[PDB]
């Protein structure tokens, strides 16, 4: 029912500088008892969520002054100062004025100089071929920022609908991402074509790069 | 030191039902609301409902009124969450959490200060299956394809833990067959392909280990 909107949905920050997130609600979160029912939670990669701020502006025990929550009514702000890698994660707002709802989360990451992916292509192993399936893998390694696009080609025909991919979390040491993509064909379909090609477009690349192999 | 400890991962067929428990300690069980929240994988947080462990009365978001009951044992200060008529999209991590302050009459008004570790519940008609593991054969990049297992999770390490630098183990994807697939890769000095040997070590509880050599 009450709707929570958070912007931006992802927020890169230079180590050391400040970050601000907005949370906007479809209606006031101020109760007649005079409390402002807005809480911020942080979820760090692969951990439970944790409470940062309750009631607009109260820090939960252990949360440092660097985190500052404010605003009221239908407008709230979480400011994070002196951002370090340890702050990376998704920040959600949540109202408890009525049946609670969350906003959709703001991914906070560390900003670094743009970096072009190193690309690799792997044929399916002779080993897996014995059983009717062929998986062709593409690795886009150590890049920044996160947007990247993989296009598969099979004898130069554009593939669609037969690939899946996922991306690592940001390396907190080097602040990059890696991406893995998998083209699955059937052994028969694999054996009747020759050129298997991984085409990659990023922002660190002057033009799209291709890695390929024959067999 | 306050602690909410949940029970282990669960797998269910569509249509079945599941019970996650949450064992609390370190405070007066009966003095604090307990809240459930879930997260679909790679998705946001979704608020499920709340129980008063003293009266037993509950409140659920509309989407969960049909199908969730919450119950409580005051003698073992555990809270039980039961979800029936499961569907694939109930596949999620389920968390219990405790309100910050003592019961104020306002149960949905709660601030989730202390959280469980979470329970994975996967809903699927698939049945338990350990992966086949295939080499991604080759600064140079090599890897393992960990394919056709169910359910999550697997673990992967390289040369029995030795190799950690340059390693990336990706999040698994769910295929159309309803089995997971995952890749693990590592970058390495081109000059080591001739010399060093590389092995990824794969564990799938329940209950399956594979060790695979990476040459060429
Ligand atoms: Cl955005
Ligand atoms: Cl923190
Ligand atoms: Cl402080
Ligand atoms: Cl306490």
């Amino acid at each position: 029912d009450i709707v929570m909107t958070q912007s931006p949905l992802s927020l890169p920050v230079t180590p050391g500088e400040a970050a601000s997130i907005s949370c906007r609600s479809s209606q006031s979160l101020l109760h007649t008892n005079g409390f402002q029912y807005l809480d911020w939670y942080l979820q760090k990669p692969g951990q439970s969520p944790q409470l940062l701020i309750y009631l607009g502006s109260n820090r939960a025990t252990g949360v440092p002054h660097r985190f500052s929550g404010s605003g009221s009514g239908t407008e709230f702000t979480l400011k994070i100062s002196r951002v370090e890698a340890e702050d990376v994660g998704v920040y959600y707002c949540m109202q408890a004025k009525e049946s609670p709802t969350f906003g959709q989360g703001t991914k906070v990451e560390i900003k670094r100089t743009v970096a072009a992916p190193s690309v690799f292509i792997f044929p399916p192993s002779d080993e897996q071929l014995k059983s009717g399936t062929a998986s062709v893998v593409c690795l886009l390694n150590n890049f920044y920022p996160r947007e990247a696009k993989v296009q598969w080609k099979v004898d130069n025909a554009l593939q669609s609908g037969n690939s899946q991919e996922s991306v690592t979390e940001q390396d907190s040491k080097d602040s990059t991402y890696s991406l893995s993509s998998t083209l699955t064909l059937s052994k028969a379909d694999y054996e009747k074509h020759k050129v298997y090609a991984c085409e990659v477009t990023h922002q660190g690349l002057s033009s799209p790069v291709t890695k390929s192999f024959n067999r | 030191q306050v602690q909410l400890v949940q029970s282990g991962a669960e797998v269910r067929k569509p249509g079945a039902s599941v019970t996650v428990s949450c064992k609390t300690s370190g405070y007066t069980f009966v003095n604090f609301y307990i809240v459930w929240v879930r997260q679909a994988p790679g998705q946001g947080l979704e608020w499920m409902g709340v129980i008063n462990p003293f009266r037993g009365d509950t409140y659920f978001a509309q989407k969960f009124k049909g199908r969730v009951t919450l119950t409580r044992d005051t003698s073992t200060s555990t809270v039980f969450m039961e979800l029936s008529s499961l569907r694939s999209d109930d596949t999620a991590i389920y968390y219990c959490a405790r309100d910050l302050e003592m019961r104020d009459g306002n149960n949905h008004g709660s601030h989730l200060e202390f959280w469980g570790q979470g329970t994975l519940v996967t809903v699927s008609s698939a049945s338990t299956k350990g992966p086949s593991v295939f080499p991604l054969a080759p600064t140079a990049a090599l890897g393992c394809l960990v394919k056709d297992y169910f359910p999550e999770p697997v673990t992967v390490s390289w040369n029995s833990g030795a190799l950690t630098s340059g390693v990336h183990t990706f999040p698994a994807v769910l295929q159309s067959s309803g089995l997971y697939s995952l890749s693990s890769v590592v970058t390495v000095p081109s000059s080591s392909l001739g010399t060093q040997t590389y092995i990824c070590n794969v564990n799938h509880k329940p209950s399956n280990t594979k060790v695979d050599k990476r040459v060429e």
